[PDB]
């Protein structure tokens, strides 16, 4: 219980100003991964005829 | 008993940087957890292109 409470603090320099920068970097990275996820979803539409309602190959 | 005593001594140094820092840490932690979840979701959609 005491070790688990220490691992949540290590990626963060004990300086508040530097932590805000890291938080802003993490917000930019979240927007890029969200756009990539939307595009891959649209290309999804056309390919045509034919075979039933159904099939293998 | 010796390990418990060392860990309790280090935790006491971070707890000294106030509630505001803890809020920031909580936010950072929340954001890292969401990025990790989105990456995990993108990897799972590529394996399905039959």
């Amino acid at each position: 219980a005491a070790k688990e409470k220490l691992n949540s603090y290590l990626d963060l320099a004990p300086n508040p100003s530097l932590v805000k920068v890291k938080i802003e970097e993490a917000k930019r990275e979240l927007k890029a991964t969200e756009v990539e996820l939307t595009t891959k979803v649209n290309m999804m539409e056309f390919v045509v005829p034919e075979p039933s309602k159904r099939r293998l190959k | 008993k010796q390990e418990l005593s060392t860990s309790r001594q280090i935790l006491s140094s971070y707890e000294f940087l106030g509630p505001e820092f803890e809020g920031l840490v909580q936010e950072y932690t929340r954001l890292k957890d969401k990025i990790k979840d989105n990456r995990w979701m993108l990897q799972e959609l590529s394996k399905s292109l039959p």
